[PDB]
């Protein structure tokens, strides 16, 4: 699915080491299924793959 | 019956009396500086709520 046209914003970011970040996503999909997931910066160190 | 007035009935800051350990009851009165360290296991973590 191609996702554009949606929106991100954290809720509870956690400053710090263990995945304590998240945030939400409006994911705003064409299809259904699986979408990879990653932050090209490496400011951000994802759990979810 | 010459007596003076009991401390449950002439007493400042709001205190109630027994002859009892000599306790001066619920005298409601300034501030008290609480600390509390709650069981983690009874948070929630925040991206359920």
């Amino acid at each position: 699915p191609t996702v554009s046209d949606l929106e991100c914003k954290i809720t509870e970011c956690t400053y710090a080491s263990d995945f304590g970040g998240i945030a939400t996503v409006a994911y705003k999909s064409s299809k259904a299924g699986n979408c990879p997931i990653h932050s090209p910066s490496g400011v951000a160190v994802i759990k979810e793959n | 019956r010459d007596k003076g007035a009991p401390l449950n009935d002439v007493a400042p800051f709001g205190c109630s009396i027994a002859l009892e350990p000599l306790r001066a009851e619920n005298c409601a009165v300034g501030s008290i500086p609480i600390s509390i360290d709650i069981p983690d296991a009874a948070f929630t973590r925040i991206s359920e709520t």
